[PDB]
Parts: C-alpha cells; structure tokens; sequence
RNA sequence: GCAGGCGCGCAAAUUACCCAAUCCUAAUUCAGGGAGGUAGUGACAAUAAAUAACGAUACAGGGCCCAUUCGGGUCUUGUAAUUGGAAUGAGUACAAUGUAAAUACCUUAACGAGGAACAAUUGGAGGGCAAGUCUGGUGCCAG
C-alpha cells in the first residue's frame, strides 16, 4: 500500500513527496514497467500532477497500444506503444544505453503492430492450440510451428498475429535485464545448457561477448530487417572514452 | 627539508615504516630527507648489527649535507645546523635532543611511533 | 546505560514533609 | 569545519594570529574549513602520486584535478603537474576569497573594509551581488567585480543617510 | 564506585546546620563548610560552599545539590577531607544567586 | 498611570565585570591584536619597513659599535 | 522599465495548453504584480487575461529577475475546466468557501454518523 | 486581585496556591506583576500559570511571535524554567477564545498541588 | 495511532492548519485519508554572515615593547567620547511574490546609528586602597 523504494531507472527524485506511484496489476512485472503517471508527469511533462494526469487519462485522450485504459498507475511496460491522436505522436517504449525507458516517436505503419516472445505454449480447450506471450495476451490458433523463446508479431489493431519469427543462428537478439541491459546484436555461436545459464551470445565490433541467462533475451529480428527502429542511433554503447575519442578524432 | 638521524632510522626499520612514503603519509607533502655525513659517521660506527639502516641510508632521494667540525657529534651538529636557518624539519626520536629542539623556537620535529610518524610543532599539519 | 539514569534519579530525591 | 589534533600549540596559535590578521577573518573556523578540503584535496592528490604513472585512473583524475585548480586560480598553469598540487598551501586558497580578492583589486582600501562593503551588498561579480566574504572568485570572474547597479557606490540613488542630510540642509 | 557517592555525579542533600558560624577569621575554610545528609545513603557528611560571603543563602534543610570539588593544588587554609563542594541550593544554583541572577524560592 | 520595567529588570545580567566593546566583535580583536603583534616585532626583530622613504638623511635612531647582530656558525 | 521573456514554449494540446518558464526582469521595481504581468502577458500572446495564468515565481537573490512558470491558452471554458480551484480562486473567475475547518465538520460528521435517522422528534 | 494595593497582593501571595499570572504581550512584563512574584518567591512559591493577553500587537506576526518568545525567556528565568503559560487573544463578546480557555481549565484540573511548610 | 496529559511535592513540541502536493481506497477526475503535507515550539545536530568601516585634528613623549643577569629596538607610540561626513541591517513596513490561505526566505517604497544606549556573554589570572575590623609576638612586624 505504499512505495519510494521504485525501480531507479524511473528517475524519480528523493524529494518529491515520500511515496511512489505503486503500478497496479496490469500485463507486466512491476520491476520492469512504468505506469502511465511516471510516464505523463515526469518523463516527458506533458502534464505536472497527478490531478491533470487525471484529466489527461479521462479526457478519453491516451491510447495505450489500441485502447484507451483510463488508469493513471497503468503498467504499460517494455515493447508497447502509446498513440496520442493530439501531438501526432506514437511511443514504442523500449529499452536505452544505459538502462532506463527510451521514448521512440513512431509513424503510423511501425505503430500498427507490437511484438512479443512468447512465454508459454500448450493446448487450452477443445482441442484449440495456445499461446501466451509476455503481456498476458493469450492468443488461440498460432501457426502450427511454434518454438518457446519466439518472438510473433502481434497486429495490434485486431489481436491477432500477422507475421512469425524462428530464432536460431544469425538473427537479432535484444536483451531485457542483466548488467548488460538494453542491448543488441546476437552474432557469436548458439550455446545451450540445461538447467539455464545459457544465451545465444552477443556480437560486437570488437567480438565482445555477453552471456546472460535466457529469459530475459529476445528476438527483434534479422540483419538489415529489424522490426522496430531503433533508439539512439542502434545503441550499443561502446565507450565514453572512445566517444572522447572520436570527439578528439573528427 | 627533513634531517633524519640515527636512532630514527633504526626505529623506522624496527616499525617498518618506510622513509620518503612514511613521510608523505605523515605530512602530505613532498620531502627531502636530509642526512649530514656527521649522522651517517654515527650510523657507520653503530657497527655490523644495522647494516640496513646503512644500505637504507645510502639512498639517491637522501641526498646528503656536508658538514664541517672536528669529530662526529650529530646531535650538536644537528642543534647548530638548525639554529643557523631554520628551515629544516629534524627527524628524531632522542629524548634529550627533542628537548633541545622543543626548546629553541620553532622548527618543526618528527618521530615515529605506533606506525607511521608523527610531527610536532609544525601548523599546517592538516 | 546507567549513566543516564543513575543521575535523573535524584530528582526523586526532597526533603520530607507532609501534606 | 574540523578540529585540529593538538590545537593549543603557541606556533599554531601564532599561525592562526597570522593569517586571520592579514586576510581580514572573523574567527579560526574559516581557517579551519579551508584546511579542512586542503587536507583533503592534498590527500585525494598524493595517492594518484603513489600509483602508477600513465595508469588510466591517475591521468585522468590527475588532470580532472589540475583543471580544477587552474580554473580556481590556486594553480598557476605554468606548473601542471600533480605533484605541485602536493607543493600548495592554504595561503593560496585565502588569497582567491573575494575579500581578499577585491582588496586587492583596488577599490576598498583595507580587507576588514573589503569584507564590510562585501557585507552591506555593494559588490556584485558581474551579474550577482553576493554578500559574503569566502567565495573563491575563479580566474575567469577575477576582472568581473565592480560595485554593484543597485548601490551608492554604483551607480544607484544616493544612500540613507546621503538623502537625509541632504533633506537636512534643504532645512 | 564511578564517583565520590555511588555512581552519580550530584546528590541532593539535606543541610544540618551551618558549620564554622562561629569562626573569626573571614573566608576561612572552617566558616566555608556545612553538614549535609546524603540521601541516596541517608548519612551525615561535610561539604563546601565557595565564598562565605554567599555562604549565608544556604541555610538549614534546603535540598541542596552537591557536586564534587577537585583540589587543582595546595592551597594554604584548606582543610583536606572534603571533596564536596555545593553547586545548588532548592533547586536554583547558588552561583547564580552569588551574582544575583536569580532568586531562592521557598 | 501605567508602569514599566526598566533596563536592569528587563535585561537580568546583573551583577557583572567591566566587559569590553573591543570583545564583542570577535573579528575586530583578532584585527586589533594583530595590529600590535605588527608593532611588538618592531622591537624583536627589525623588519623591513618599505625602504629608503624620503632622501637618506641618517637612520635617525643610533648607531652603535661594540654590538653585531649576525648569527656565527658554531 | 521592466521586460517579460518566455523560454522553453512547449505546446500540449492534451490540455490546449502552451507552457513555459517565464523571466521577468524588473531593474528597479519591487516585484512584477501576478496580474499585471499576467495581463501584459496575454497582450504579447493572442488574447485572455483570464485564461492565461502565470503561478510559480521567485525572485532571485539581489534583485532584478524573477523567474516563474507561467501557462496560456484559449478558450476560458475549458479553462474553468482544466485548472485547480485554489488558482481559480487566485483570479476573479471562481470562488468557493467552506467555514467549518477540519473539527468541525468532522464532528459533524460523526454526530450525523451518531443520528442515523431523518427529521423526526418528539416529545 | 485588587492590582493597586500590596496591602492586598502580599496576604493574596500569602494564601494562595495557584497563581495564573495576566501579562499582557503588548506591552511586555509590568513590575506589579513582578514585586507579586518577588512576595509569592520568598514567602514560598505557589504553582503560577502565565497567562498574556492583549495579542493585537500588529498584522506582525512575526512581532507577535518574537515578543512571545521574550516573555516566555523571561519567564522561565524567573519562575521555574519551562513554566506552562498561555497566550490569549483579544476577547470576542464579552469573554476570551473557549478553545484556550478549556486547555487553561484542564491544566488546573490536572494541577496537582504541592507542600509548603507556613 | 495523532494531539494534550498523568502516574514525585521539582517541570519542557500545539488538544494549530490542509487534502494544495506524493500517493492510496471507493459506485470512483471530484469524496475520504492525524497515511501524508504545512505552520508554531525545538542551544538536537549541520551551513553562511553581522554586532561596524574610513578619515581629520590636538596634545603626552618622564614613550612603548621585547629581554630569567642593568641587554636590545622603535612616534613608523598612546590618549583626547576634541571631531567629520559617508555605508548599512537588525528592527519597522506600504505593498508584491510565496502557499490550499498564511507565516518563513528572496525583492522592496517610506522609516530606521552614534555612548552607533539599536547597550556579547562565559570563564581565567592578578593587584591596589581605610583615622576599619580580627589573630599571633622579640617595638614600627607577620598572617
Ligand atoms: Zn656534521
């Protein structure tokens, strides 16, 4: 029933009232979400209290990924977009350099689907097929070639799925937690144990590689055709020394 | 400018204290250790049983006086070359000459004791 | 501590009188 | 603020008499808060000293350290070595306070009267008045003090008693 | 055992009567003095008050306070033995009453 | 008819010593004591004064001759 | 003579709203006087003293600037609609007043809570 | 108390045992006030109450607070330290604020008196 | 639980304001919230400053200071409230900002200094004085 001990990555201050925004029950974990309040208040300010992101939320006016959801501690999490119709703007919120929530501005035609990994998959009743992926949509009637750790492509207009995504050597990978979070790039070997500790491996320019355990990874997609544009410049986050350098260079 | 003598020495190697970082870590500042022939005639004749209070003597950061009186009495040496200049910092731990030193006014004095040195009478300590 | 205590306990110390 | 270990030693009470006399102080705790990040700056700069050279932690920390008192102006840049860092004192970090600083601009005629006009908010550096004696003007706003717009000695209306004695003699 | 009287660095004592009223000779330490009843032990013993002059505040059963004395030399007309001086008398300090801040109450 | 009280009453630091006006700012005695420690060492030591003020017309003070002020080396 | 500045003019239409960081700086005047400023404010914009508003100033230390937050927009309907009542109350377009204070109304409340009953009573 | 009369003030210090004493903040302490309590200290202390009154001093609050903050020093000073008083404000029809006036009378239904030995 | 108090005959925050913020709960923008926020008290700690600055004149030189042994050095020493204008903030207060409203800070009209009486305290070290008192005894001394 309270708060303050928030996920830092929230950039919340110490001094603005002891409590935090507690994220209601929603599609995601608490650790990795924000709520509709810390975005609207103070991440982008559009607004400058909890009264007016109020306003703002019942004015009809936001549209979590397709829908309205008049809710300030709303956990639209990692992977979702918010439209707003005034502001022109789609927010594809994902991951950074450094850890926290990067905004996107997203058109239109990137703004009509999400995509998801799947986090379970078995056969629900009457002999209907089933899929659920990491925000609670549990979908029916997949295509029949379905892997667990797999991303779809979810239509986000009408919730279906309009396109499917195999994982194995030589495809993306964008990794959600760890030390070594908010980054891309899957090109070193496939290596599996059992019992975890195991990761499809990182590239890098320098052939750098991070190993995680598998839950937290996850496909965005193939080289030169990824499925979401991607924040700062396709971050990997090389050096602050080498950018010293590059500064000093050119 | 710190004059170093015997007896300091000898109870820096017996504490293990080393001498130019003891003396950084006692009074954050470079030092000069200073050894007058006149004390390093006293630390020779201390015979076999501190040859390494000699080999740590002879060291080129303790570049060292010259001094000019007939035998090798260091404490008065040390007592005359200071109260010549006062510019020198004495490193010590003889009972009479810090009561020699703490009676002319105004030099700064430091022994070792616990382990690491210890400085008396100087201001900017901190 | 006894420090704190074994000095405010004098103050439940009078003279004896009666009411 | 910090205590010295042995205060009452006659050669730091003469060292105190000293410098509070020719800089113009109130008492030994502003010689003391400045010995204080001295201390600390000098023993934040010895151990960069003990490691080694060219360790990536010494150049960089070293050189963030220089910058810093070059900038400050206790660190003139003829000498940008770390180990002149060792070499400073607290002469030198009294000597850029404002007080100090603006009597020897010129324009106040005595320290205890630089700090005094400070005090009565008369001297802005270049923008801001600033009513207090320990600032440690940098070396870039050194050439920036005048008199402040909003003061007598500015060029403002003339003061409390300037007007009334001028009313006096209007009687 | 950390202090003169038990533990504790004052005691309210009960005043007997005023030891040495009749001694010629001013500010002497026999006309300084005065019996006291410890309370925390019960039991009779002798103490100073400093300037005989403000000797004549205290004077019989005033619940006063009693606090150690510390010989910092040798003094010529002092008496060993006691170690008590008094600091308060009825709750008011008797120093301040020496130099007449405050005022004894009843 | 209203009464008052006055200062003494008002105030009740009565009964005190003769205090001091040059101790009740306590920059101004560290400024006033450091004027005399200027001049005290006049009389200790002879400090440099500025130089040769107006034309040389004599130390105008004395000069004497079985005295030296130089320190000898043992 | 004083000069009014805006800085960082961020739309939000989820509002209809225009923010921003508002500086006066007034050289010799005391303090720039909410309304007056807010009206000059209003001229330099389209239009709407009353819906314009201008709440979270300071004046900084020695005088001469003052820094605030200031918002405008149109349409002072929706300016009764999308602003709180103790600004409303700051300007001459709203008014509310309670009396009873927090003990009131909270025994109030309680004796009410203590009634259960409609009005009836006899004797 | 009949206030003109140490005919009167000296027996009243004589009898009594609680003493609410009236200072009135815009004008500071009084000596009437201070011989009464000068009688009552050596005759033996009874239980004294400050009270002061007339607190319409300015729109000064900070007057307000910073004379209130002098009268209780001086009280405690000279009555024991951290006595209890209370700052009424001006009299509303007839009579002072209730809301002050009950404290006032819980304290002296909690009083719990003492010993004196005349 | 919050406020205030009591249990000793010897003692210490206010029975203040408010949902405005941060959130929470609910039929739910709103209502409620002694959760929480504000104010007052608070020598419990921490940070920064004031309690004056600049002159002019007149005199005293048998004058000052540093020296454990009759040594050394200096008006460039002290007193005269002799005396003069400048500058200010404690305080005061039109106002305005501040905040839910108010107080506080910052800003500011007009006021506001000479013993700047708009009156700094706590200690410590020493003398000296009487037609005075008391005690000792080889006068006139000693304590
Ligand atoms: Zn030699």
């Amino acid at each position: 029933l309270k708060r303050l001990a928030a996920p830092h990555h929230w950039l919340l201050d110490k001094l603005s009232g002891c409590y935090a925004p507690r994220p209601s029950a929603g599609p995601h974990k608490l650790r990795e979400s924000l709520p509709l309040i810390v975005f609207l208040r103070n991440r982008l300010k559009y607004a400058l209290n909890g009264r007016e992101v109020k306003a703002i939320l019942m004015q009809r006016h936001v549209k979590v990924d397709g829908k309205v959801r008049t809710d300030t501690t709303y956990p639209a999490g990692f992977m979702d977009v918010i439209t707003l119709d005034a502001t022109n703007e789609n927010f594809r919120l994902v991951y950074d350099v450094k850890g926290r929530f990067a905004v996107h501005r997203i058109t239109d035609e990137e703004a009509s689907y999400k995509l998801g990994k799947v986090k379970k998959v078995q056969l629900g009743k009457k002999g209907v097929p089933y899929v659920v992926t990491h925000d609670g949509r549990t979908i029916r009637y997949p295509d029949p070639n379905i892997k667990v750790n797999d991303t779809v492509k979810i239509d986000l207009a009408s919730g279906k799925i309009t396109d499917f995504i195999k994982f194995d050597a030589g495809k993306l990978v964008y990794v959600t937690g760890g030390r070594n979070l908010g980054r891309i790039g899957t090109i070193v070997h496939k290596e599996r144990h059992d019992g975890g500790f195991d990761l499809v491996h990182i590239k890098d320019s320098l052939d750098n590689t991070f190993v995680t355990r598998l839950n937290n990874v996850f496909v965005i997609g193939e080289q030169g055709k990824p499925y979401i544009s991607l924040p700062k410049g396709k971050g990997i986050k090389l050096s602050i020394a080498e950018e010293r350098d590059r500064r000093r260079a050119q | 400018q710190v004059l170093i003598d015997t007896n300091f020495i000898n109870f820096s190697i017996q504490k293990k204290v080393d001498i130019v970082r003891g003396m950084m870590d006692c009074l954050l500042a470079k030092c000069n250790p200073l050894i007058t022939d006149c004390v390093m005639a006293e630390l020779e004749k201390l015979g076999p049983k501190y040859r390494i209070a000699l080999k740590l003597a002879r060291d080129p950061r303790i570049k060292r006086l010259s001094c000019s009186h007939k035998g090798t009495y260091a404490d008065d040496c040390l007592v005359h070359r200071v109260l010549q200049h006062k510019c020198y910092i004495v490193a010590t731990n003889d009972a009479g000459l810090k009561q020699r030193i703490r009676k002319i006014p105004g030099i700064p004095l430091m022994s070792v004791g616990g382990h690491a040195y210890v400085i008396e009478k100087l201001p900017d300590v901190f | 501590t006894m420090q704190r205590s074994s000095d405010v306990n004098e103050r439940k110390l009078h003279v004896p009188m009666v009411d | 603020y910090s205590t010295p270990k042995r205060p009452y030693e006659s050669s730091r009470l003469d060292a105190e008499l000293k410098l509070a006399g020719e800089f113009g102080l109130k008492n030994k705790k502003e010689i003391y808060r400045i010995s204080f990040q001295l201390s600390k700056i000098r023993r934040a700069a010895r151990d960069l000293l003990t490691r080694d050279e060219k360790d990536p932690k010494r150049l960089f920390e070293g050189n963030a350290l220089i910058r810093r008192l070059v900038r400050v102006g206790v660190l003139s840049e003829d000498k940008k070595k770390l180990d002149y860092v060792l070499a400073l004192k607290v002469e030198d970090f009294l000597e850029r306070r404002l007080q100090t600083q603006v009597y020897k601009l010129g324009l106040a005629k005595s320290v205890h009267h630089a700090r005094v006009l400070i005090t009565q908010r008369h001297i802005a550096v270049g923008k801001q008045i600033v009513n207090i004696p320990s600032f440690m003007v940098r070396l870039d706003s050194e050439k920036h003090i005048d008199f402040a717009p909003t003061s007598p000695f500015g060029g403002a209306r003339p003061g409390r008693v300037a007007r009334r004695n001028a009313a006096r003699k209007a009687e | 055992k950390s202090s003169p009287f038990g533990g504790s660095s004052h005691a309210k004592g009960i005043v007997l009567e005023k030891l040495g009223i009749e001694s010629k000779q001013p500010n002497s330490a026999i006309r300084k003095c005065v019996r006291v009843q410890l309370i925390k032990n019960g039991k009779k013993v002798t103490a100073f008050v400093p300037n005989d002059g403000c000797l004549n505040f205290v004077d019989e059963n005033d619940e006063v306070l009693l606090a150690g004395f510390g010989r910092k030399g040798k003094a010529k007309g002092d008496i060993p033995g006691v170690r008590f001086k008094v600091v308060k008398v009825s709750g008011v300090s008797l120093l301040a009453l020496w130099k007449e801040k405050k005022e004894k109450p009843r | 008819g209203k009464r008052a009280i006055n200062y003494q009453i008002l105030k009740n630091k009565g009964l005190t010593p003769k205090r001091n006006k040059d101790n009740r700012n306590s920059r101004v005695k560290k400024r006033k004591k450091y004027q005399k420690a200027q001049k005290k060492l006049k009389s200790v030591r002879a400090v440099y004064s500025g130089g040769q003020s107006g034309v040389y017309e004599g130390e105008k003070t004395g000069i004497k001759k079985g005295l030296t002020r130089s320190v000898k080396f043992k | 003579a004083v000069t009014i500045r805006t800085r960082k003019v961020i739309s939000n239409p989820l509002l209809a709203r225009k923010q921003f960081v508002v500086d006066v700086l007034h050289p010799n005047r005391a303090n720039v006087s909410k309304d007056e400023l807010r009206e000059k404010l209003a001229e330099v914009y389209k239009a709407e003293k009353d819906a314009v508003s201008v709440f979270g100033f300071r004046t900084q230390f020695g005088g001469g600037k003052s820094v605030g937050f200031g918002l405008v927009y149109n349409s002072v309907a929706e300016a009764k609609k999308f602003e709180p009542t103790y600004r409303l109350v700051r300007y001459g377009l709203a008014e509310k007043v309670e009396k009873a204070s927090r003990q009131q109304r909270k025994q109030k409340k309680n004796r009410d809570k203590k009634i259960f009953g409609t009005g009836k009573r006899l004797a | 108390c009949p206030a003109d009369d140490l005919n009167a003030m000296i027996d009243i210090a004589k009898i009594a045992d609680l003493v609410l004493l009236l200072i009135d903040g815009n004008f500071g302490f009084e000596m009437e006030t201070m011989e009464f309590l000068n009688i009552a200290q050596h005759h033996g202390m009874p239980r004294v109450l400050g009270v002061a009154t007339h607190l319409d001093l300015f729109k000064s609050q900070s007057t307000l607070r910073a004379s209130k903050k002098r009268l209780k020093h001086r009280f405690w000073t000279e009555v024991y330290q951290g006595a209890k008083l209370f700052y009424l404000s001006g009299v509303i029809n007839g009579r002072y604020p209730d809301r002050e006036i009950l404290n006032l009378s819980r304290f002296i239904s909690v009083m719990k008196f003492r010993p004196l030995k005349w």
